[PDB]
C-alpha cells in the first residue's frame, strides 16, 4: 500500500467508504503503527487503581500494558512484556504489588516497570544497562478520571489532542466538583467485527438508535404502550475541528432516556438539586438539564454515552474482531440509590447481555462476515448522510455543530482523520 | 457455597428426582424457545445474578467474582426480567430473530434444605451450547447456585435466587442474549 | 414434543434409573466401538430420524425442522441400518478406519409412558464429542426424542423411534460417520 | 503473481498440477475475482422458491445473495448486503417476504432488492440516488429447473456458457415434459479442503468410485456377497469443447447403480414406461435406458450425479475449506414411492452422513492438511491419466468423448479452463 | 471394561445416588480449587492413571491405549500425588497461579460391586471445561473407570483406582495442569 | 524479505534478537525451505520400529512422513502423500504393514514407499513412470538409536552435521555397549508459541531452571524443606563450533537431579556399577558420574535432557504454534526397576501434565500471545548474557566451553546458525 492508494480508501467530498478499510490485514498493521501507536487510548478510570501498588492490565492496541498506581500517586504505564524473552510481567486482571517478577527467568521490577535487578547479575550480566532494558514506557495523561496513554514521544498532549471535545466529555465527567467514580467491575467480550464499526457508531450514529436497530430494547423499558413509540427528533451533532472526535445528543425530549435509564435516573439527570449543580458548572441550563441521551467517541477507540454513563474501550484484534471492555461511571457524590440505579440500568441495557447491546453484537458480526466476499468489498459504503448542514460558530456549542441529530458529519470527520493518520 | 462447605446430607431419592426433573423441564423450556412459560417459573422476588469473573493471583483469589454492589453480566429483579421477556417476544428482537439454538446439559445436582419451609439451596453444573445463524457456535460452562421454593404450580417450584457462576473471565461470545 | 407440552408426571425412581441405565449402556456401546451389540438394541421396526434444521425468522419458526417426506441427515429403517452396520465392519470403511473417538454425555432424561404396554416416550439432552486422527475435534449437542419398548433381552429395551434434534443448521463437521 | 507464473501452475500437455493452486491465499483471491465473479454459479432449484415473495439465501462465491421469486415470477438475485454500512438485508435461510428491511438502520427494499425508502429521508438523504445505492444485482438464468447467476455484465449467456454440456444435463433434467422438482431440504456441511478437489472429482473422477474410495459404501448396499464385487468397466467420458465441464457414466452395467440406488430406482431408471419416455425424449435408447451412474460438473462448482440425482454447490471458504450445499431432484411426475425411494437413497449414500460421501469427507480433509507442508507443495500432482484417447466426432455424444470411463481428460479440461480464466 | 462386558446388574437407587453424590462433591472440590480436601479423597493405595491414546487401524485397535509398563499422561501413586498437591499450594506454581477455571460435568454413572467388601467398579463419562487467563479455552471429554472403597470419612468413599480414558490422541491443550 | 533485512534480524556481536523472527509468517515459510528442508530432523527412536513392516508416522517440518522398518532392517522415510491427488498414504500413528494402499484411488506401495502398481494400469496409465511418481524420499541416518532424516540431496552427513555435538549426546546415548531403548509411548501436545522458544531453551537455558521458572516443580520433589533450596552453581555450557547445537550441565551438585529424578535414579546415574561403566566408556570419571542435569539441543528441533532422559521433537505449526512429541529413553540393560523409575519420573516432571513442563507450557503461550502487539515486536530481546566467557580449548570438553552454566552463548550460536541457514 503506497500513500496514493491509502487516500482513495475514503472520499469525504463524495461521502464514500471503501469497505477494504474494515478487512485488509496489511492496513490493520499500518493502523497499529500509525493510529494506535500515536493516539491517546483509554485504559480505564482512576478509581480502578486507588491505593499505591494497585494495578490493572489492559491493552493499548494489541500491546498489553500494566497500569500501576505509584507511591506519589502517579500512574505508570509500561508494555507488559519482559525484554529478556518476552514473558508477561504482570499476570492478573487487577491486584496490588510491591514489585513485579518475571516468571520465566525472575527479572524483577519496581511498581513502575523499571528493571531493578536480575538473578546472577555479577556473573552473567555485569554491563546490563537496566534502564535501556526496561519495558517500553507510555506517556500517561488523565482527563477528569479517565486514564489515557500514548506511546508517542512527540504527540500533542491529551489536552490539545482532545481540543474542544473536552466540552462534551464534561457533560458526564464534570457535573459536580466531586467528579466521577467508576462502579467496580469491567465487563469484557469478544465481537468479531472491525473496531471502526464500533468507534464510528458511538461517534455519530444516533440514526441507528432512532430507527430499527433498538426497537425491542426500547420496548423492554416501557410500561405494559406498544409499537407507537415517539422517537425524539430535536437534537444536535458535533464534529471536532481536528482529531476525529464526535458526539450527538437529543435536546428536551425525555422519551429515549426514559426507556433506557428509567424515571429515577432521568429525573436525577434533568431536574432537582444535582441537575441544577450541573447546569451551573456547565454554564447553561440546556447543557446541564436538557440533554437526553448523547453518544460520543474520542478517536480512535474511546466511547461513552453521557446520561446512560457506560464507558468503553474498543480493543482491536485484527481487522476482523474487537474486544469490548466496558464499565459504568457515576458522580462520586450522587446518592446511594442513584448509583445503584445507574448500575442496574447500564447492565440491563448497554452490556454484552443488555437489551440494547445484545443487538449491536448480532448486527456487527454479520457486517464483518459478509465482508469475507469479493463483490462485497468492491463498492463503497454510503457515508453521504446530511451533507453541508453545519455551522461552525454556534453561540453555545463549539466545533462543527449541526441541528440534525441524524447525520454522518461526525462519522465523516472520524474517517477523514483516520485518513490523515494513515497517510503521514 | 456458604451452604456447600460441607458435603450435603443424603436426601430422599424422590426429592433428588423431583428437583432434577424440575431442571430438565426448565431446560426444555429454554431450549425450546418457550420463554413465556419459563418466566412463569420465576418467583415474584426473583433475583437473577451472574457476577463478572476475573483472573486473579491465588492469594488475591477472594476477589475473583464481582460482589454485591458491583457491575455484573446480569443482576435482575422481577421487573427487569419482565422487560427482558418482552424483548424476546418481538419480531424486532434481532439477537433472538432468528432465534438461537440452545442446549442446557444439567448435572451434578446437589440439594440442601434451607431455613424456610419448602425452600432449597441447589448446586448444579451446566454446559450451555449456543448455535445460531449458519456457523456461530458458543460453548459456556459453569455452576448454578439456586434457591428453589415449592409451589402450587404444575412445575412444583419457583426460582427465588439464581447465581450463575460462569467459567469465563472475558465473555467468549458476541453477546449473552439467552438465559442460563 | 406433542407428548412433552405438559411437564411429565412423576415416575418411580427405579423406572427413571432403569431408563437412564439403558442410555448409559447404549453410550458405552457406541463410545467403545461395540457396534454389533449397539445395532442389536434397534427394534425391528426401527425408525432412525434426524431432520435438517434451518435458520428461520420467529414467525416462520414452525418450519425450522425438515418434515415427514423431506430430505434429512438420517431417516433409516432396519434394512438401511443393517447396511450401515455392514460398513462399520470393514477395514475399507475409511471414515471409521481408523475409528473416531466418541463420547456421549447423556442427561435431562424425561419419561412418559406411551399408549402401548411397555413403551415409553423419552426426551433426553446430549453432547457428543467426536475426536479423530491427530487434531480433528467436533462437538455436537441436541435432544433425542425416543420411543423405547420393553424387552426380553439383557439390555431390557429396544429403540423403536429415535429423532435426533441437532443444535446446528449447517453441519459443522466434515461428516456424520458415527451414531447419535 | 504475474501472468507467466500463473501459467506454470498447470501443464496440460505434460499432465501436471502444481498443488499450490489448492493452497495459495492470493490465488484464492484472484479466483474469487476471475472465476467466481465471471462464471454462472448454481444457487438452487426453482421449486425451492415457488410463490411470489419466496426467498432462499446462499452464496455466489463468498458473497451472500438473496434469491427471491418476483410477482411476474422472475427470479431476482442481489448481494445480501445493505450499501449503507453493510448489514445483512435478509437474515433467514428461506421464507416469504413482501419487503426487506435492514435491521441496522431500517433502509427498506422491494422483493427485488431495490432500495425503496430510507428513514428521515427528507432531512438527511434528499439527493439519495436510491438506484445507484441499491445492492449489486446478478444476472439470473435458469436451465430446466437449476437456477444460475452471474455478476458479469458481459459474459456469454448461460446457454452459450454451458455449450454442449446441456446434452448431459438433460440426462437428469429433461427425462419428462414435466421436468424436475427438488425434494425440500438442502443439507449443508463444512469440509476443510479446497473446492477444486470436490469440483474435479465430480467432473472426471469415476476412477475413485470404481477402485478403493467407496468399497465399503458399495458393500453396504449389497445383500447378505462380499469382496467379490463386479465393477462396471464399459463406459464413456466427456470433456466440454470450451468452459471446463465434464461428465462420465457407465453403459449397460447395472451393478454400481444397484449398490447405490437399490432395485426399485435402478428399475425405474432403465426399464418400464418412465425409462421409455426418457429414451424417446433423449433421442436414444442408450441415453435413456442404458446409462448407469454418471457424474458431472458444470464449471466451476455445480455438480450432480444423474441417476443418483443429488445436486450440489461447492461454496468456497478460502483455499482451505469448502461448504457442500446439496439437495435431491426427482422427475416431477414420477410416482409417490419412486420419489420417496430417491429421497431415502440419496441421503443414505451421498450425504454428509451417507455411506459414500462420509468417506470423501475424510479423504479430502487429509489431502488439504498435508498440503500445509513445504515439500508437499513443491512437486506437481499427476494428471496424466488416459492421455490421447479422445475422438471429437462420436455419432451420438457431443464434444471430446473417450471410451475409457477411467480418465483424467475431463479433469484436464477443467484445469485448462481454470487456467484460461485465471490468466485473462 | 473387563467388568463392563455385560450390562451392569440393577442397583438400589440409594447406592446410585450415594455414588453420583460422591462424584458431584468431588467435582465441586476440583472446580472450586479446594485441592487440599480433594487429595484427602485419595485412598492410601491410590493409583491414578491416564494412558496415552493413539490413532490405530481397526484390526490394530487392541493397541489403542498405552499399556501397563508404558509411558502415559499420568501414572501416580500416593507419593507422586502428594508432590503434585504441594505444587498447587504455591504462589510460584505458574500453571495454577492464576488458577484455571474448571468444570466437571459428570454423567453415565454405572456401578458394579467388586470382590472386596465395600468396593465398587465405576464407569462414568465426563466433559472437563478448562478456561484460564483471558481467552484460553480447552474442552476435554472421556471416561473415568474408578474403583471406590467405602469409608469412615464425611465423604463416604476413597478413590483407589482411577483410569482416565481421554478422547484425544494428541493433547489439544498446552498442558494438563488440573485433575481429571 | 531480501537478504540484507534477514541479516538485521539477529545481531550476535551486540547480542540482540528481533522478535519478528518468532512471528512473521513469510519468514516461517523461508524457515520451512531453508532450515527444515535442509537439516537433520529427529523422527524418533529405533526401538519404536523394531520388526520389518513396522512404521510410525511423524513430521519433518510440516510434511508428514512415514518411517518404516525394511526387510534388510533399513529405515525408509517418504513424504506421506500419494502423488496422484495428495491423499495420505499411511493413516495410523504406528503399526505393521506388508504394503500401503492409497485410499482415494488405490495406488499401492511397498513398505519403502515405491509405487508398485496402479489400478487399471494397462488402459489408463501405460507410460506411468512409477519411479518418478513415487513419494519424495528422505535420507535416513541414525545416531546411537535416534533416527534422523534430511530431504537434502547434498547436505553434510549426520555425522559431520553433528560435529563434536556427538560428545554430548554420548552422555545419554552411549553409557553402555547395550545402547538405549525408548520406553513405548510418545506423548503429543499442542503449544501455541514459536518453535525457537522451545529449541533455544533446551539449547542454552539452564538459567530458567535455576531461577524462578520451576520453583514449584522442584518443591514437589522435595521431602516434607521449603523455600530454602540450594541451586547448583558449578557447571559448564557448550556451544558447537558449527551448526548451532548447544548443551549445558551441572557438575558435582546432586541437588537438582534429586528434586527431579529422585534418589534411586540419581544414585544409578552417579555411583555404583552402571555409573562406573559409563565413566570408563565416556573416558572420564567426571563425564560419567559427576554431570547432574544437562540439557541439549541438536539444531533445529531435536532436544533432550541426559540424566532426566526425556527426548523430544518440536514440530512447527506456523510461527505461532509448535507440537511437542516426546518419549523417554533408558539404557537397554539397566535393571527393571530403574527403567520403571525413569518412566514414572520423566512423566511426573517433563510431560504435558508434568510438574515442570506444565509451567513451560504456560509461559511460552504468553510470550507468543503478547507478540501479537505492534510495539511488542518493535524492539529486540536481550541475548547478551555472559558474553566473552568462552575458551575453545578445554582439556576435556570440545567446542566453545564456558564455566558459567548460566549463559546465552549457546543460544547465540543457535541464532547465529539459524541466520546462516536463512541467508544462503
Ligand atoms: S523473559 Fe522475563 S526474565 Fe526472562
Ligand atoms: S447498514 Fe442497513 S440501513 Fe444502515
Ligand atoms: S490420490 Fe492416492 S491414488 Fe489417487
Ligand atoms: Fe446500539
Ligand atoms: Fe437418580
Ligand atoms: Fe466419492
Ligand atoms: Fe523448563
Amino acid at each position: 500500500w503506497n500513500t496514493s492508494e491509502i487516500e482513495a480508501l475514503f472520499d469525504e467530498h463524495a461521502g464514500r467508504i471503501d469497505p477494504r478499510i474494515y478487512t485488509d490485514e496489511d492496513l490493520y498493521q499500518l493502523e497499529l503503527e500509525r493510529v494506535f501507536a500515536r493516539s491517546w487510548l483509554l485504559l480505564g478510570h482512576e478509581t480502578q487503581i486507588r491505593k499505591p501498588g494497585d494495578y490493572i492490565t489492559t491493552y493499548m492496541g494489541e500491546d498489553p500494558v500494566v497500569v500501576v498506581r505509584q507511591k506519589d500517586a502517579s500512574i505508570a504505564v509500561f508494555l507488559n512484556q519482559c525484554r529478556h524473552r518476552g514473558m508477561r510481567i504482570c499476570r492478573a486482571d487487577a491486584g496490588n504489588a510491591k514489585a513485579f517478577t518475571c516468571s520465566y527467568h525472575g527479572w524483577a521490577y519496581d511498581t513502575a516497570g523499571n528493571l531493578v535487578n536480575v538473578p546472577y547479575e555479577a556473573e552473567s550480566f555485569a554491563c546490563l544497562n537496566k534502564k535501556e532494558w526496561s519495558p517500553l514506557k507510555a506517556r500517561v495523561e488523565t482527563y477528569k478520571g479517565l486514564i489515557f496513554a500514548n506511546w508517542d514521544e512527540n504527540a500533542v498532549d491529551l489536552d490539545t489532542y482532545l481540543g474542544e471535545a473536552k466540552f462534551y466529555m464534561d457533560h458526564m465527567l464534570d457535573r459536580t466538583e466531586a467528579g466521577t467514580e467508576a462502579i467496580p467491575g469491567v465487563q469484557k467480550w469478544v465481537i468479531p467485527c472491525n473496531w471502526k464499526f464500533a468507534a464510528e457508531q458511538f461517534c455519530s450514529d444516533m440514526y441507528h438508535a432512532g430507527t430499527t436497530s433498538h426497537l425491542s430494547g426500547i420496548l423492554a423499558g416501557l410500561p405494559e404502550e406498544m409499537a407507537d413509540l415517539a422517537p425524539p427528533t430535536v437534537g444536535k451533532q458535533y464534529r471536532a475541528s481536528w482529531g476525529g472526535h464526535g458526539s450527538g445528543f437529543y435536546v428536551g425530549d425525555p422519551n429515549l432516556m426514559l426507556a433506557i435509564m428509567g424515571p429515577k435516573v432521568t429525573s436525577y439527570w434533568t431536574e432537582g438539586p444535582a441537575s441544577e449543580k450541573a447546569a451551573e458548572r456547565l454554564g447553561s441550563v440546556e447543557r446541564g438539564s436538557k440533554l437526553m441521551v448523547e453518544h460520543m467517541t474520542v478517536f480512535p477507540t474511546c466511547s461513552f454515552l453521557p446520561g446512560i454513563n457506560t464507558v468503553r474501550t474498543w480493543h482491536p484484534r485484527g481487522p476482523n474482531e474487537v474486544e469490548v471492555w466496558a464499565f459504568t461511571v457515576v458522580d462520586a457524590d450522587a446518592p446511594d440509590d442513584i448509583k445503584e440505579e445507574f448500575r442496574r440500568q447500564t447492565l440491563r441495557t448497554f452490556s454484552a447481555g443488555g437489551v440494547f447491546e445484545q443487538d449491536d453484537g448480532e448486527n456487527w458480526v454479520e457486517i464483518q462476515h459478509i465482508l469475507r466476499g469479493h463483490k462485497a468489498r468492491s463498492r463503497p459504503f454510503n457515508a453521504e448522510m446530511s451533507m453541508d448542514q453545519t455551522v461552525d460558530n454556534d453561540p453555545v456549542y463549539p466545533g462543527r455543530i449541526s441541528n440534525n441529530v441524524y447525520s454522518e458529519e461526525a462519522a465523516r470527520g472520524l474517517y477523514a482523520h483516520w485518513l490523515r493518520m494513515m497517510t503521514s | 457455597a456458604d451452604v456447600f462447605l460441607r458435603k450435603p446430607a443424603p436426601v430422599a431419592p424422590e426429592l433428588q428426582h423431583e428437583v432434577e426433573q424440575f431442571y430438565y423441564w426448565e431446560a426444555k423450556l429454554l431450549n425450546d424457545r418457550r420463554f413465556e412459560e419459563w418466566f412463569a417459573l420465576l418467583a415474584e422476588d426473583i433475583h437473577y445474578f451472574m457476577p463478572i469473573r476475573t483472573t486473579r493471583i491465588m492469594r488475591d483469589s477472594r476477589l475473583e467474582y464481582s460482589g454485591s454492589r458491583e457491575y455484573a453480566h446480569f443482576d435482575d429483579d422481577a421487573t427487569m426480567m419482565k422487560g427482558r421477556l418482552r424483548k424476546i417476544t418481538s419480531d424486532v428482537s434481532w439477537s433472538e430473530n432468528p432465534a438461537s439454538r440452545t442446549r442446557h446439559l444439567v448435572s451434578n445436582v446437589m440439594i440442601v434444605g434451607a431455613e424456610a419451609e419448602g425452600e432449597y439451596e441447589i448446586s448444579s453444573a451446566f454446559i450451555v451450547y449456543r448455535n445460531r445463524l449458519e456457523r456461530q457456535l458458543d460453548i459456556f460452562a459453569g455452576e448454578r447456585r439456586d434457591t428453589l421454593r415449592r409451589n402450587t404450580s404444575e412445575a412444583g417450584f419457583e426460582i427465588v435466587n439464581r447465581t450463575i457462576l460462569i467459567d469465563q473471565s472475558t465473555i467468549l461470545a458476541n453477546n449473552l442474549s439467552f438465559f442460563f
